[PDB]
């Protein structure tokens, strides 16, 4: 059955009696069961790229073919797990070995056997029932927040021959058996999928609902859609944690995945230490986010293949959760460090350098990865929708976007939340540079906003214009001083500063800004822009008059409104009811209208 | 248990090619197996198998193949890869690149053998770096403080005094003292004068009972230069993670190590990657550098400071570039400061310890320290800006505020950065020097420091 | 016209990096000269 | 890179042919 | 004022100049003791080979073990002259076990024309028919090979386990 | 968008068999005549004991219905009716309401965009939370409120903008969102609910008599600690003779507490 | 219309044949069936990346940026299936579209396409950031066939002269803009400020157009002339005196 | 190749050699000799040699440090004067450029074909440097010692009073190790030290 090692050169192991192998088939090499992928066939001989250090592999050692290409086990026990990029459970490789290392030659199963879970068979089914890929034949109650929907593997189909009754079961139990063309297939709560193959769908849909982060600058000026593709310039000086933590600890996304592409060893342990301590409110309970995630963490020294696979394991886990009818969201901490793993594997394959050193396929690997996002109709019969949102951080050298991974990423992603070291040095958290940043999903949210927030598109448009006008006016302020500007320009600059400091900026450590709902966000901006339009009305309406209104007169006779506008951030969704917040914001609208009427 | 089976020996040298000797008719060879070549004259040489294929075993000999032949040459195979004999007694001692001692002391009695290649530390088990190591150099400890478990390279350039800084860190380094700490200092491609300097300065200036010193000389054979970093880190892993010791690993010239990966990759006939380095150089430097951090349930901790000669002074070069991607900081040695005879010539502007805010603070050092370092950076930066302004406008055009930043700049280079080769300033002495400079300003000019911290420390 | 046409080499990369630092330094020195004169000029206007 | 890749492939071909010539 | 701090380091320097050498003499003593334990072991092996009963059991092992490594159609055993009768018996007992384990025939010879040096503390060398490949199975070689690999167990048992070894990982 | 032909036809069979299971589930008796007739074209292939292979061949042959968009919309319509009926199981709604709500869904542009689906998702969250809920004031209140919501939905359907149903959603979801330590706020939400419901006894006969008694007990248990006078504690204890939850019981407890607020 | 779609997660090597299938269908419709076919090829860059991949996988001799040596020929084997053929009323028009990498006009994808195509139309961030839709920058653009597609019997007599003078004024406008950005408006003559005003009025009126607005050539030419009238008649140094006498004064 | 120290033989050499004498095309183009760039050259051996200098030439180590500082401060001042011109410089900076011109043109320059200059002993070398840096410290002292005074010393006032001293200082290279004994050269240089000090007293 299995082959034998014939030669080794660095990480590349040639084998013989590999006649029945396939290219990219997964193989165990050596008495220690080292992992590797076939990268050439030469007849009955095959060349295996080994992942771990080959030191001590011997000619004539066993070479067990795995019946699969590189693949992810999917099922119960994903939640709260920490995997590496080739789907090995780092929490269990710790606790089972009692060692601080990943031993060379791990053979621990990725979803831990013998751990029973409460399984409910779908009570609508019977023996002889017809079933297809993506049908939810049962649920596992593995955690209170996330009912794990089991489903028939996408390639499988047939008639139910037996289903397990309600009870406690694990990966070794034959939960389902079905027959097709006279052949029975046995199945388990564990499913397996090729990591480089997309999980198919009934239909990929146009994305049309906001991935609300609870962060004003993001949710208002640069909305990412659920299922959207987006990038963050992940660099130490700009606070990349602020977005990624806020997405996890609040945002409207049923399950989170986080992929360590290849992070610095300490910065990776920072994340793995810190995330378990985060909690989110559900059903008026407080609970650890480890109920709603799995972490695929690779430090820079994990094997080259484990770094380049990292995002493909991540997306595959994320698509499995998408096909349960969840709005999944997935971070990638540095697509640049994944792109280095591409450069290295192509270097070992001796493939020609394309752009700057990277492979020819870097753009295609990025693009065929990002296309795995979106909202979808799931496979199978219960008709559910789900999504995967991809938040791919990039790390351009010196901020230079001409960098191939960064350039191709900005080519493919529809949103860029351009964090900036300048704003972070000024403590302007969330420190998103609104001039550089953009979203291509504005059109796609028109349908949503027209229903729920029909005034908001006007408000967003005015807000960006007001901020852009202040950036142009600042050149005139440098040339000729603030005193030289027109009254309309001065009030625009003052309001743009108010928008910048009391709407874009948000202190996520405070109880009032730890999260910020969308209705709160709209109401705050509505007041600032209603004030702008009425202030500007009084100024322009008193063009050519004997007494002309100016920002200083507005501050003198109604600076209480400016103070109130700045104060609107303090309103608390816990201590204040939604109606109470809306009423206070409506009261500030009435207050400012009467104050403006005292001038014009 | 152990290799209870006897060692084979072959005369089957089917060829010799540069540094390689190709044995043939070999029985079940291992990749990376160590072999003991014997020349026709009986001279022993080590080698390791660099490739295997069927009956062939391509040994890279450690020394050059000078004197090998296809006939009288014989080649013993150990049956095993390179294991270091390791112990706590490797403290107080000096080793060549192969891990043979050279301090006239005996061979090491191993407390265990270890695989030199190591293993990846499990990312669940690595713990965040969270208390400072005192390096004693003020331009490090007051500006770029090192969290124990951080990796932070000293970038330098040819001719700069980075070897004197590396030695000064190796003598001075230790815990903060609000006993169980030991440097492992590993040096590669070292010219014999610089090797004497480390061996002599460490033996003389009090250090040895807390350091292990690995030397690979410039004329030591190039595979021993690849072995030395892994050898040193294997000792650091033993000291930290089995013996609970705190460790600082100092690697003296990662560029001379990159200059070895070139040769070994050429010995495998691999095509050269970016700037002629191996494509996998990122992974290889990661498998050096990430043998570091604290770990769950051990008091032990490995810091690293990779010293790294930027070729042609270029931060874009792969050796500093890849190292900047893998390590949580950088410290720049600067030719501008060295020519001014400032020693140690660390430039505190482009330098950054990314873990500083977790290294330092109340309980870990002193309450003010995190504030003072931000303020010293701001004053040095504004001082440099004003010094450039003076050169444009002439002294009489400077404001009183500018003249303060300029006086601070002058005193900061001549007292904060300047330290000399044997002045072991504690963090406390560095902070007191920080205040001795910052007190030059009016209290209200110190805008990065909190008013409470000023009220508690600005008074003398 | 658009470029200096020093011939592509590690020499040219060294010289152009030094030219960039020189030109950015020269920009900042002449910008400091301008600001110093601009401040004096605005004082003169008021006077 | 390309010139060295072709040199290395030509060497591999020459090695294979040289071993075939042992018969 | 700086010199008045530095004299505490001069005390540490004088302490180190003394201490660092003193502990090297303790390490030199440790390695001399191990070296003498190997000397006593080599002497004890040179006693063991004088019992033809145990020595036959050794040769029966050492010969068969050499053959089991050097799997070939033709082999040569080299031995000390005076041991040849015991070695011939060992070869004749080993050849059956060679066929049984290897499933292939063999011709084995003892090279009576090329005896090993008489001062070797017993055991054998084995060469293939070409004389191009060998294995060395002298009791001295096994003592070096096994003492080197068991050195951590030797140290731990001989001078006691070090209390700083909190983790074995 | 698309699939391999083998996959596509295998999904078609999956829709057909599923629609049949849903039809059997929503109606084990053929009472939903107009609904059943509107799926006869798919139902026949699954009510007949055809092999999976035979129906797959009939799908490839174009003998079975095989547009996945139409089958998905039709499947969604049936399941969103089944979801309603299942979600109100203790209050089985009228057949005429089921076929009326079905007609409204048959006429609808997009069920996923419809507030019909939103109301059912809110009902599902509230209902599903109860399935493992321990005895606790918030949980007991939510069980009661959910039963009233299920009854009103069984009386008027989902498409009717009955102000009661819409307020019951707002109030029940807000109490579900309200933090678990917030006992006085949960109490105030329940008090406000029973005051705002037009009935003098909004829960009477709606839920088990044991739970009705537990609601009465719950009001008394968190009122009593406020009373500084033993005479008022005894008058409050005398109200525990009640078992039906009534507005007058809450108003009696509130009056005894208000007398203590004056008597300080 | 017929859409051949290959998406970014479909197989990369199928992109090699995707535009060839389109062109084969276009040949059948045009040359066999006399249809007036237009062929749209979308992101020839994402096609060219499949050439670069196949090239690296085969170890083909690399040209600039690692495209195969045959890159020009492969692009020709796509781009030459265009134009009329004797006796056939069909007429394959091709409008390929390509995203230039790092915006670099000299990149091998645009550059080799440049040598093959009948001129090129350029779209620019400097227009798009200013919301000037469609962001077509006239200046770097050309059409090789415009020379014979215009003037009497095709378009109004003035058209060729107007086009050249619009390039002249737009280009001089960019040159005086580049002057103003260093030395200020005080260094510019009144004529240089008129060329700067020309560039501003030109982009706001001639290029700026609604996404659903259709303008005839005649309306475009009249916008051209009402802009050209910004200068005195004699300043229009690309235009002959006869064309000025027939078309300048209106 | 092409004069570029990025070259692999240079890079490999610079990783090994303790001393590098970077001969610079710019100095060759100006016909400065022997053309050694004193900003990019280096010698690691100073660490050892400080003991030899502290035994045999006790003044030398201070002088070497002050030389390097003057030579590096010349580069800063040069790059600014190349855009702003001399007018912004303080009098200390004018003096720093004056003595840097003496160092770069009359100490560090040396001609390989002139009998008195063909080789220079260390006694002459330390004497020349000692006087040029003594002049720097005294000329700079004359300016700084007249900050806020009723009259301020300046580079021009120094150039007027010290012109003979500047000629004598630039002339020190002409002393001949063949025809002049080292004690004679040292005695002449000691007369220049007294001449400087007496001439500086006419300023102060």
């Amino acid at each position: 059955t299995f082959g034998y090692v014939h030669g080794v050169s660095g990480p590349v192991v040639t084998a013989c009696d590999m006649a029945g192998a396939a290219m990219y088939e997964l193989v165990r090499v050596g008495h220690s069961e080292l992992v590797g992928e076939i990268i050439r066939l030469e007849g009955d001989m095959a060349t295996i790229q080994v992942y771990e250090e080959t030191s001590g592999v011997s000619v004539g050692d066993p070479v067990l073919r795995t019946g699969k290409p590189l693949s992810v086990e999917l099922g119960p026990g994903i939640m709260g797990a920490i995997f590496d990029g080739i789907q090995r459970p780092l929490s269990d490789i710790s606790s089972q070995t009692q060692s601080i290392y990943i031993p060379r030659g791990v053979n621990v199963s990725a979803l831990s056997r013998d751990i029973k879970w409460e399984f409910i068979p779908s009570k609508n089914l019977r023996v002889g029932s017809h079933i297809t890929g993506g049908d939810i034949y049962g649920i596992v109650n593995e955690n209170s927040l996330i009912k794990h929907k089991i489903m028939l593997p996408p390639r499988s189909r047939g008639s139910v021959t037996y289903i397990a009754p309600p009870g406690n079961y694990d990966a070794s139990d034959v939960v389902l058996e079905l027959e097709f063309e006279g052949v029975k297939e046995k199945l388990s709560m564990v499913q397996v999928w090729p990591v480089r193959q997309v999980r198919p769908v009934t239909e990929k849909l146009p994305a049309n609902h906001p991935l609300l982060t609870g962060q004003r600058v993001l949710d208002a000026l640069f909305p990412c859609v659920q299922g959207g593709t987006t990038a963050i310039p992940g660099a130490f000086g700009c606070g990349k944690t602020v977005i990624s933590q806020s997405l996890s600890k609040y945002s409207n996304s049923d399950v989170i995945i986080y992929v360590g592409c290849g992070e610095r060893g300490n910065e990776m342990s920072e994340v793995l230490r810190d995330f378990p301590e985060l909690t989110m409110e559900v059903d008026g309970k407080v609970e650890s986010i480890m109920k709603r995630t799995a972490l695929v963490a690779n430090t820079s020294n994990m094997p080259v293949a484990a770094r380049e696979a990292s995002i493909y394991t991540g997306i595959t886990l994320s698509e499995y959760f998408r096909d349960m009818g969840y709005h999944v969201s997935m971070m990638a901490d540095s697509t640049s460090r994944w792109a280095e793993a591409l450069r290295e594997i192509s270097g070992r394959l001796a493939e020609m350098p394309a752009d700057s050193g990277y492979p020819a396929y870097l753009g295609a690997r990025l693009a065929s990865f990002y296309e795995r996002a979106g909202r979808v109709k799931c496979l199978g019969n219960p008709e559910r929708e789900g999504s995967v949102s991809i938040v791919g951080a990039v790390s351009p050298p010196g901020g230079d976007f001409s960098d191939p991974v960064t350039s191709a990423t900005l080519g493919i992603v529809q949103v860029f939340w351009g964090l900036d070291k300048k704003l972070a040095q000024r403590k302007h958290f969330p420190s998103v540079n609104w001039l550089i940043s953009y979203s291509k999903y504005m059109r796609a949210l028109d349908e949503y906003y027209d229903k729920h927030f029909t005034e908001f598109v006007p408000l967003r448009t005015k807000a960006k214009e007001i901020l852009q006008e202040e950036e142009d006016l600042a050149e005139i302020v440098q040339l000729v001083g603030k005193a030289s500007l027109a009254e309309t320009d001065k009030i625009t600059l003052e309001v743009a500063k108010l928008i910048k400091d009391d709407f874009l900026q948000q202190n996520g450590y405070t109880p009032y800004d730890r999260f910020c709902p969308f209705y709160k966000t709209v109401g705050m901006l509505s007041n600032m822009i209603s004030f702008y339009d009425m202030a500007r009305r009084a100024v322009e309406t008193t063009a050519q008059s004997d007494n002309k209104i100016t920002w200083s007169i507005i501050r003198e006779h109604m600076g209480e409104i400016l103070y109130k506008l700045s104060s609107m951030k303090f309103k608390d969704p816990v201590k204040d009811g939604e109606a109470k917040i809306k009423a206070d914001y409506a009261q500030l609208l009435e207050d400012m209208q009467n104050a403006f009427r005292s001038l014009e | 248990n152990y290799l209870s089976q006897p060692r084979l020996t072959y005369k089957t040298v089917s060829g010799v090619n540069g540094p390689l000797v190709i044995l043939d008719h070999v029985k079940f060879p291992r990749y990376a197996e160590i072999v003991h070549l014997t020349l026709p004259d009986g001279t022993k040489r080590s080698g390791q198998v660099l490739e295997v294929s069927g009956s062939k075993a391509v040994v890279q000999v450690f020394e050059g193949t000078s004197g090998i032949d296809a006939k009288k040459t014989s080649c013993e195979f150990t049956g095993d890869i390179l294991r270091t004999p390791v112990s706590e007694d490797m403290l107080g001692r000096v080793f060549n690149g192969s891990g043979k001692p050279i301090d006239r002391g005996p061979v090491v009695l191993a407390e265990d053998f270890l695989d030199i290649m190591g293993q990846p530390i499990n990312p669940q088990c690595r713990i965040y770096p969270e208390e400072m190591i005192q390096t004693g150099i003020s331009a490090i400890d007051g500006m770029n403080s090192i969290a124990r478990g951080q990796k932070i390279p000293i970038f330098s350039a040819a001719g700069l005094p980075h070897n004197e800084i590396a030695a000064q860190i190796c003598r001075q380094a230790g815990l903060v003292k609000k006993e169980n700490f030991a440097i492992v200092f590993a040096a590669m491609g070292v010219n014999m004068e610089t090797a004497r300097f480390f061996k002599s300065d460490f033996e003389e200036n009090g250090s040895m009972d807390n350091v292990c010193l690995f030397l690979n000389l410039a004329n030591d054979p190039t595979i021993e230069r690849i072995i030395t970093p892994r050898l040193a880190l294997t000792t650091a892993e033993f000291l930290a993670y089995q013996c609970e010791k705190h460790v600082l690993v100092i690697l003296t010239d990662m560029s001379s190590y990159a200059e070895a990966l070139r040769e070994v990759s050429a010995a495998r006939e691999e095509v050269p990657g970016r700037r002629g380095f191996p494509g996998y150089m990122y992974t290889d430097l990661a498998t050096i550098y990430e043998r570091a951090g604290r770990v769950e349930g051990r008091n032990g901790s490995i810091t690293q400071i990779p010293i790294l000669t930027m070729p042609n002074d270029d931060i874009t070069h792969p050796i500093p570039d890849l190292t900047g991607y893998i390590t949580e900081g950088q410290i720049y040695v600067d030719r501008q400061l060295h020519n001014r005879q400032i020693y140690p010539p660390i430039n505190v502007l482009p330098s950054l310890s990314r873990l500083m805010k977790s290294a330092i603070g109340e309980g870990m050092t002193r309450k003010d320290h995190a504030d003072v370092s931000n303020q010293l950076y701001a004053c040095y930066a504004i001082g440099k800006d004003v010094q450039a302004m003076k050169a444009v406008v002439g002294e009489e055009a400077l404001t009183s505020d500018d003249l303060l930043y300029l006086e601070f700049l002058q005193k900061f280079e001549k007292n904060f950065i300047t330290q000399g080769p044997y002045e072991n300033r504690t963090v406390y002495e560095t902070l007191d020097i920080g205040w001795q400079l910052l007190r030059i300003f009016p209290k209200e000019m110190l805008k990065r420091i909190p008013q409470s911290t000023l009220s508690e420390f600005y008074p003398r | 016209k658009d470029r200096i046409e020093i011939f592509p080499s590690r020499m040219a990369q060294t010289i152009m990096k030094a030219r960039l630092k020189g030109a950015q330094t020269g920009r900042n020195l002449l910008k400091k000269k301008s600001d110093a004169l601009t401040l004096r000029f605005r004082q003169i206007l008021k006077k | 890179f390309y010139r060295l890749k072709k040199i290395q492939e030509k060497k591999k071909i020459i090695k294979e042919k040289s071993e075939k010539d042992l018969e | 004022e700086k010199k008045e701090k530095q004299i505490e380091q001069q005390k540490k320097i004088q302490m180190s100049n003394l201490m660092n050498q003193a502990r090297l003499k303790v390490l030199r003593a440790r390695d001399d003791l191990i070296t003498d334990l190997l000397n006593e072991a080599k002497q004890r092996l040179s006693k063991v080979v004088k019992d033809t009963t145990r020595y036959q059991v050794l040769l029966d092992g050492l010969v068969l073990q050499g053959l089991y490594q050097l799997l070939e159609p033709r082999m040569i055993v080299r031995c000390r002259k005076q041991d040849f009768p015991l070695v011939k018996a060992a070869v004749q007992k080993a050849i059956p076990m060679y066929k049984i384990a290897t499933k292939k025939d063999v011709d084995v010879q003892i090279d009576l024309e090329a005896y090993l040096p008489e001062d070797i503390a017993g055991g054998v060398e084995i060469y293939n028919g070409d004389r191009k490949i060998k294995v060395s199975n002298t009791l001295e070689s096994r003592l070096d090979l096994i003492a080197q690999q068991m050195m951590p167990e030797v140290r731990g048992a001989l001078f006691g386990a070090n209390a700083n070894r909190k983790f074995l990982d | 968008g698309g699939l391999t032909s083998e996959q596509y036809h295998s999904q078609v069979v999956g829709k057909i068999g599923y629609i049949a299971r849903c039809m059997q589930t929503i109606d084990p008796e053929n009472n939903l005549k107009k609904i059943r007739e509107d799926y006869q074209d798919v139902l026949i292939w699954a009510e007949k004991n055809y092999r999976f292979e035979e129906i797959l061949e009939a799908s490839k042959s174009g003998k079975c219905p095989n547009d996945l968009d139409a089958l998905s919309r039709r499947s969604l319509i049936l399941q969103e009716l089944l979801r309603l009926v299942s979600s109100i199981s203790p209050f089985k709604m009228k057949l005429d309401l089921i076929e009326s709500q079905y007609e409204k869904m048959k006429q609808h542009v997009n069920l996923w965009k419809s507030d019909y689906h939103v109301k059912l998702n809110q009902l599902n969250q509230l209902t599903d939370y109860l399935k493992n809920a321990a005895p606790t004031p918030k949980n007991n209140f939510l069980r009661a409120m959910t039963s009233v919501l299920q009854m009103q939905i069984a009386q008027y359907g989902i498409t009717e903008d009955n102000e009661g149903i819409n307020q019951l959603f707002k109030l029940g979801l807000h109490l579900l969102a309200m933090a678990n330590e917030k006992i006085d706020e949960q109490y105030h939400l329940f008090k406000g609910y029973v005051k705002d419901q037009p009935e003098e006894s909004p829960f009477e006969g709606i839920l088990p008599a044991e739970d009705q008694k537990i609601l009465v007990k719950t009001m008394i248990d968190y009122a009593m600690p406020k009373l500084s006078s033993k005479v008022l504690q005894d008058k409050l204890s005398a109200l525990s003779s009640s078992d039906v939850l009534t507005k007058t019981l809450l108003d009696s407890i509130d009056r005894i507490v208000k007398e203590n607020e004056k008597l300080n």
